[PDB]
DNA sequence: TAATAATAGTTTTTAGTTTATTGGG
DNA sequence: GCTAATAAACTAAAAACTATTATTATG
């Protein structure tokens, strides 16, 4: 939450997110209370401000695509608000979410893709 | 500054809101019209810098990017204009229904996770800083989703996802002579015991029309008062009451309309040549000799301290002159975004103030090259009403104190007294017209015109709505309630042949 | 909330003008 | 109108000295007398000036028969003043070496205005004489001129180096001058003309009489001197049926320069070389001029724009009927705080002069809405163009005479929100014990007022409203150094004016120790400017 | 007025610096309409919109004499706004761009006017003296550094006075961060020291400046500052001539000392300049040290690669004036120059 | 090789004008 | 019976308020 130079909530998104990955090396689940702390982490002040959050969001689903889910709207909704890299950031978070194959050609199509996937960012 | 106010309007195209068991009363879908239109004059009056659309379901056709069928979106999300108003009208009335449902289909079915899609879409369409978003439904029935249980189940999935990102739905009673049905499918579903056959929960203030400004907040100086010199504390001043005037014209073409600028020149007589500011030299003739100097020294002499305040001293409440007014006061708070911990020692200095009835008297400095004044710091203790809500901040009046030379001098006046039975004769006469006075009673009736006037001739009305003055007195009522007092008092005092006018 | 205006949130819900009256 | 206005200044040697640290009584009287004829002419005020030197090392008047009114000389006639008076002040008046009785400077005075108050009219006469008291005086035409004074109607202020009734602040609070180093000739003339005054005025004779250093912070020196304020002829309303004629006054009111920054050339110095104008042209087709009359003002209205004329307007304006005062009605007075008064000014209304019925309503209603803790709604409109505008109306009484108060009020268009958060209830700001004992401390140490002894009243350490803005005394210093010294940089603020400027020093000495407790007990932190 | 009004200004300026004096006469109307426009009292007009004044700094065309006409207007003006913008008495020291655009105008103006030939050339000379900090970029200070050095003739007579703080002041600058900075100081130091070399030589007084302020330092330095000295004492080695011409030749007998240190790496075109300055001073030369000197200069030939193109071009600078100093000898001339040929 | 930091862009007064308009003589 | 300011409305103008964005730092 400490959000004053990036190196410190970037390397503890780093860290969360690969203890989310391996925690219990995946053999077990009951620190699922600690996937609801970082999901309101991510909602306390952050879905307020939305820039660091997207940023930490893409680390943690880059690091375990299930919890993405808890932000699909979320991640939807700030899309088209940025212009910047920070768009290119939330493409991934998109790529994590093979999971997430229910429904997205009308999100990505509501969301306009076509501009941006024309617009030349290799 | 902080975020903006986003605002959705999705009205049923159905059969239900054309059609009313009384129809001498209004049709769901009119009163609904003149609903948005009277929404939109107080949001052009008050925050036109905000984002309102319209967009309909139900209907027959559809029109929307996200192409969902039955989805209509009639008004994307805009600040509103006269273009949007009358385009709103030209569907109002018993026959502009009657041509939307002949251009445009209505009575086919729907689907709310399809309309919450495309009001999501519509709102992450901007880009702007945004604090509210909320959706307003138009529609009498509770049932045609319980109709599909799966279609209920994902509306309401849906809708609480919506609500989970900040989406705020409020709802909007439609006259059901079956009844609204509350509780039967809205309050499980919309963010938050009469079944409402009646349709008027808030209606009443949505069709009134509201002339106000409403500036948001923001801070005139976060000045920084100097006790003695070093102990300096961060505050923050504002005005809570704050003269509103006439916004300026706009200087345009009279014969295409779009605004000409101005631009300003100094240049000679002789020659006519245009000339520089180094060139002005400032002069003023006092008799017959004539003083030059520049402007640098003119505001040179209004500079003495710097922006802040310098305590004078403490003073009880009792010595300050009830007609002392020099100009209106402002409100002061602490600030701690300077001086850390200033708000322990305001706390502190408030109730020590209190406790003791004394004012701090300040010598202001508002800005550079600013003359500073004297400034009394009364406590004003926070007070909240029987909801508990702050109708008096906390924190300290900021009055003015009038120097000698801002009074003037009058030609003396005697003292002439009266007999006790014209006081009684008084104190009747104003118990007659007694009442309980509030500051939410009486506006600017010529600012009030003012609008209407402008509303109408945007509208191309005929006639302007009249702005009702409530300055004006009611001579028939106070003179039916007064009666003889009038006379008898003058009889007591005027002669029968001096009337005060001579 | 109650005594919020639902015209504009974060405001004051709006009561028409009440005049005057007698005692 | 006119004020027949004369100034006799000592130029004895006795007030030529002062104690070491306490700059010169002439030198004081001097700034005083430069003060007073620089908001004179600054004012451009239509009073003849007259300047009369008595103690003169030579003797110049018309009485100068011989051992008659001798060290007197005058320097300036009845006529207006001119910075030739300012720079003949400054440096043609010098100290001198002799001393003469102040009464023959008053006969010589009174002759010079009574053979110059002819030919003219004048709405005053007055004098000003500035003495330390020092120099003996026959008190032999005591009776003579108080005579001559009461059958001819001259109004006096008298003022002294000392204080009337440690440390020394000229022209700031603090002891101007010890009590206990009078000489006996000053107090002989201090009763002396204590007596002749309060035989010429009554009671009120010892108000006149003050000290220089106070009166740099008042307008005693000009509180005879001023123009009464003009009223408002109008007529109260009461429903249809009664009516009364009113003559309202601005009591308070904000202050202007009544002379605007004149723009001439750099080189020729003329306003009249350079002339000025304003271009209209079009913002685009490169700059197409667009004809002055052919621009015609619009509006925003929310998204858009509509062209609207102000005739349109002025045959749509909600008009205002005439100048009236109606009022609208009456609440207590403890439904109205001080954050509700607004405008810029505040009018002392009055009912027309010479009603006697008028004045008995008025005073009854002041009596009816005093008793009952009341107070009225009245709408006031100036004239026709006005604004019409809604006002408070609450009594004040004097020890002479009662009256009302009006000041206007807001409508809800003024009104503004901003919510706060509830300091007495915030937990993080809870003030210690000991933080508040030292802001008691503090407070103690710094409030303005004392109990006054064997008495309930209540005195004040700095009395703001009877000291003027500060403005207009560094504007004028300036003026006149500019020109005198065409050549020279701005003077600094005098240290007379940061004495009004700063409070007593002995309540900064009281506050000495409690501010080092408050700064030592608060842990403030800063940031970058 | 955005930033794509401070791209199209840019885009004007550098289009005048690369297209110049084929057909881009249609400005002068341009210029004066640029003056009307500037002279309105409007002045929204940002800080960054300021680079007008370079707008208005042109060199692109002969500048027939309305823009002569203009210039005084131009330079009064500019004089005011200095006077403005300096005065931290009206706690308004901002200069954010306002400065740096009026060095520009009159680095583009002075080069055809206003030499040293009346009063206010010593005025607007003032306002460069006065020139803490400039947060991080230091635009306005390199800005007056590269002012004065391309019009440093014409401050004659008039910076003579204050020479030792102009002298550490400019050390300094060269001796700050932003490179930039230090190579503007370095040119302007030159042109200093330049400016200074000529009026003492031509003043009759040179021996007061001379033990006041030349061999003070000159003693007193013993990074390129030692080369900084050099060039010093190269440059200051002419008004010896006139007074104590005897020791002339002795300080270039020392001179030989030092390049003896040197023979056994970026100092050698200091020697070179130093040595072809004293020589044309001199007249007469010790002839043992013809071989030795070419030795010193075949060997800086030779040293002539492991350079960066900078100080390539200030060693060939080098050899062009030493060549020049050489071309007074004859005998000498064709002698060396053969020599220094063939070792080559 | 990629992070921070003054920094100009919309509101809002407010000092100096500009309007004729009542008030008289 | 001989003309007389005046606050309102109108400007300019100046400051405070969020809101960003080169710039080294390091390699």
């Amino acid at each position: 939450s400490f959000v004053r130079y990036k190196e410190v909530y970037a390397a503890a998104a780093e860290v969360l997110g690969l203890i989310l990955r391996y925690v219990m090396e995946r053999k077990n689940i009951l620190e699922e209370s600690l996937c609801e702390l970082v999901a309101k982490q991510l909602k306390q002040h952050q879905n307020t401000m939305e820039d660091k959050f997207i940023v930490c969001l893409n680390k943690v689903t880059k690091s375990f695509p299930p919890l993405a889910d808890r932000f699909m709207n979320a991640v939807f909704f700030l899309l088209p608000k940025f212009h910047g890299v920070l768009k290119t950031l939330c493409l991934e978070v998109v790529l994590c979410r093979v999971e997430g194959m229910t429904e997205l050609y009308f999100q990505l199509k509501s969301k306009d893709f076509v501009q941006v996937m024309r617009h030349r960012d290799d | 500054y902080s975020g903006r106010d986003s605002l959705i309007f999705l009205v049923d195209a159905s059969k239900a809101m054309f059609e009313s068991q009384s129809e001498d009363e209004l049709t769901p879908f009119d009163m609904s019209i003149q609903c948005i239109q009277s929404v939109y004059i107080s949001k052009i009056i008050s925050s036109d810098r905000d984002l309102l659309a319209v967009v309909f379901y139900g209907t027959e056709k559809d029109k929307n990017s996200v192409n969902f069928k039955n989805i209509y979106v009639l008004q994307e999300l805009d600040n509103p204009g006269a273009k949007r108003i009358l385009e709103l009208d030209q569907f109002k009335g018993q026959q502009g229904q009657k041509r939307f449902q002949d251009m445009m289909g209505h009575g086919s079915d729907y689907s709310l996770s399809e309309v919450l899609w495309v009001c999501a879409n519509l709102f992450s369409d901007v880009q702007f800083k945004m604090s509210h978003k909320r959706i307003m439904l138009f529609t009498n029935e509770d049932n045609p989703h319980g109709n599909d249980s799966a279609k209920a189940s994902r509306a309401r999935t849906k809708a609480g996802d919506l609500r989970d990102t900040g989406i705020f739905l409020d709802l909007m009673h439609l006259k059901k002579p079956g009844g609204f049905d509350i509780s039967l499918f809205y309050r499980d579903i919309i963010s938050i015991l009469r079944v409402h056959f009646e349709e008027s929960s808030k209606l009443e203030d949505l069709l009134r029309k509201v002339r106000a400004k409403e500036t948001r907040k923001r801070a005139l100086s976060r000045l920084k008062l100097k006790l003695n010199k070093d102990i300096v504390i961060s505050v923050g001043i504002y005005n809570l009451v704050q003269k509103a005037l006439k916004p300026p014209p706009i200087k345009l073409y009279r014969e295409t309309n779009e605004p000409v600028k101005t631009k300003t020149r100094t240049f000679n007589t002789s020659t006519g040549g245009l000339l520089l500011p180094s060139d002005t030299k400032r002069s003023q003739i006092y008799g017959s000799r004539q003083i030059i100097l520049e402007k640098e020294e003119t505001e040179e002499l209004k500079r003495f301290d710097d922006p802040g305040l310098m305590l004078m001293g403490f003073k009880p409440l009792v010595l300050l002159k009830k007609h002392h007014y020099l100009r209106p006061s402002l409100f002061v708070y602490p600030e701690e975004s300077l001086v850390i911990g200033s708000s322990t020692l305001f706390s502190a200095l408030l109730i020590k103030c209190l406790e003791k009835e004394v004012a701090a008297l300040c010598r202001y400095t508002p800005r550079r090259n600013i003359p500073p004044y004297f400034v009394a710091l009364v406590p004003q203790e926070e007070e909240l009403d029987d909801q508990k809500i702050q109708v008096t901040p906390p924190g300290f009046q900021l009055v003015f104190l009038p120097f000698a030379d801002d009074k003037r001098k009058m030609p003396f006046t005697e003292k002439i007294m009266a007999t006790p039975e014209q006081v009684g004769k008084m104190k009747a006469i104003v118990e007659k017209l007694r009442f309980t006075y509030r500051s939410d009673s009486f506006e600017n009736p010529v600012l009030q015109q003012h609008f209407r006037n402008l509303e109408a001739l945007a509208l191309d009305l005929m006639e302007p709505e009249q702005a009702v003055d409530l300055t004006l007195p009611k001579v028939e009522a106070m003179n039916k309630r007064l009666g003889s007092l009038v006379d008898e008092f003058k009889e007591l005092v005027y002669p029968p042949d001096y009337n005060p006018e001579g | 909330c109650p005594g919020e205006s639902l015209i504009n949130p974060g405001f004051k819900s709006k009561k028409p003008a009440g005049g005057v009256d007698f005692d | 109108n006119k004020a027949a206005v004369v100034l006799c200044m000592d130029v004895g040697f006795t007030m030529s000295n002062s104690i070491p640290g306490i700059e010169s009584p002439f030198e004081q009287a001097k700034k005083v007398i430069t003060m007073f004829v620089q908001r004179q002419v600054f004012a451009e005020n239509k009073d003849e000036i007259a300047l009369v030197l008595f103690g003169t090392d030579g003797t110049d008047n018309p009485l100068s028969g011989g051992d008659q009114y001798q060290n007197i000389t005058v320097h300036r006639h009845l006529m207006l003043p001119d910075f030739d008076l300012l720079e003949d002040i400054e440096s043609k008046i010098q100290p001198g070496s002799q001393q003469a009785d102040f009464l023959d400077a008053l006969i010589v005075s009174m002759d010079v205005i009574q053979h110059e108050t002819i030919g003219k009219k004048f709405e005053k006469r007055h004098i000003e004489i500035f003495t330390d008291l020092s120099s003996r005086f026959s008190k032999s035409q005591l009776d003579i001129i108080i005579h001559s004074l009461k059958k001819c109607d001259i109004s006096l202020q008298f003022f002294l180096p000392f204080s009337l009734g440690g440390p020394f602040r000229l022209g700031g609070h603090g002891p101007s001058f010890p009590l206990k180093g009078i000489t006996e000739q000053q107090k002989e003339g201090l009763e002396i003309v204590k007596m002749v005054m309060i035989s010429l005025e009554g009671e009120d004779g010892l108000d006149e009489i003050y000290s220089f250093s106070e009166s740099l912070r008042k307008l005693c020196v000009f509180k005879k001197i001023e123009r009464h304020s003009i009223h408002w002829p109008c007529r109260l309303t009461i429903g249809s049926n009664l009516s009364i004629r009113i003559a309202a006054y601005k009591s308070i009111l904000q202050e202007r320069v009544k002379k605007t920054w004149t723009v001439v050339d750099a080189k020729t110095l003329k306003k009249e070389d350079i002339q000025k104008e304003t271009v209209y042209c079009l913002n685009d087709d490169d700059e197409t001029e667009v004809l002055k009359e052919d621009i015609i003002q619009g509006f925003r209205y929310g998204s858009d724009i509509v062209p609207f004329s102000k005739v349109d307007e002025e045959q749509m304006k909600y008009k205002s009927e005439g100048k009236c005062f109606s009022v609208l009605g009456f609440c207590k007075s403890s439904q109205v705080q001080r954050r509700f008064f607004m405008g810029n000014q505040v009018l002392k209304v009055f009912a027309a002069r010479d009603d006697e019925a008028a004045a008995v309503a008025l005073s009854s209603l002041i009596h009816a809405l005093d008793d009952l803790d009341m107070v009225a709604i009245v709408r006031y409109a100036y004239d026709k163009r006005a604004n019409p505008q809604v006002g408070v109306a609450f009594p004040h009484i004097k020890h002479n005479y009662e009256c009302l108060v009006y000041v206007q009020l807001p409508f809800m268009e003024d009104l503004r929100q901003y919510m706060f958060s509830s300091l007495k209830n915030s937990k993080k700001y809870a003030p210690t014990e000991a933080q508040l004992n030292a802001v008691d401390a503090l407070i103690d140490s710094m409030s303005l007022a004392k109990k006054d002894e064997k008495t309930d009243t209540l005195e004040d350490l700095f009395p703001t409203t009877k000291i003027p803005n500060p403005r207009f005394q560094r504007l004028f210093q300036c003026l006149l150094h500019r020109a005198l010294h065409p050549r020279e940089p701005l003077p600094p603020i005098q240290q007379h004016i940061w004495n009004m400027l700063n409070p007593p020093a002995e309540v900064t000495t009281k506050s000495q120790i409690p501010l080092s407790k408050i700064k030592t007990l608060f842990p403030l932190i800063e940031a970058k400017k | 007025c955005k930033i794509p009004a401070l791209d199209l200004l840019i885009k004007l300026l550098q289009t005048f610096r690369s297209s110049r004096l084929m057909d881009e006469f249609k400005i002068g109307e341009l210029f004066s309409k640029f003056y009307g426009e500037l002279a309105l009292k409007k002045k929204i007009p940002d800080t960054v919109l300021e680079k007008v004044y370079e707008l208005l700094g042109l060199l692109g065309e002969v500048h027939p004499s309305e823009m002569i006409n203009n210039a005084e207007n131009l330079f009064r003006a500019f004089l005011g706004e200095l006077k403005t913008q300096m005065t931290s008495a009206v706690r308004e020291p901002k200069l954010p761009v306002l400065a740096g655009c009026l060095k520009g105008l009159s680095s583009l103006l002075c080069n055809f006017t206003k030499s040293m030939e009346e009063d206010p050339q010593t005025s607007r000379e003032i306002f460069n003296f006065v020139l803490q900090i400039d947060l991080k970029r230091y635009a306005v200070p390199s800005a007056g550094l590269r002012l004065f050095a391309l019009h440093a003739s014409q401050f004659s007579t008039c910076l003579l006075d204050n020479y030792v703080s102009l002298f550490e002041v400019l050390l300094k600058w060269c001796a700050h961060t932003n490179v930039e900075l230090k190579k503007a100081a370095l040119s302007a130091l030159e042109s200093f020291l330049k400016q200074v070399s000529n009026m003492v030589a031509k003043n009759a007084e040179m021996h007061k400046n001379k033990l006041q302020y030349f061999m003070e330092q000159f003693y007193g330095i013993i990074n390129k500052e030692l080369s900084i000295a050099i060039r010093g004492y190269g440059l200051f080695a002419g008004p010896c001539k006139v007074i104590n011409a005897k020791d002339v030749d002795f300080m270039y007998v020392e001179l030989i000392q030092r390049c003896k240190q040197m023979f056994l790496v970026y100092q050698m075109p200091s020697f070179l300049q130093s040595v072809a300055s004293v020589l044309l001073y001199l007249d007469t030369v010790p002839e043992v040290y013809t071989p030795v000197l070419e030795h010193l200069v075949v060997m800086q030939i030779d040293s002539f690669p492991q350079y960066s193109p900078k100080m390539q071009l200030v060693c060939c600078r080098a050899i062009v004036k030493v060549f020049l100093a050489l071309a007074a000898k004859g005998p000498v001339l064709r002698n060396c120059i053969s020599t220094v040929v063939h070792q080559g």
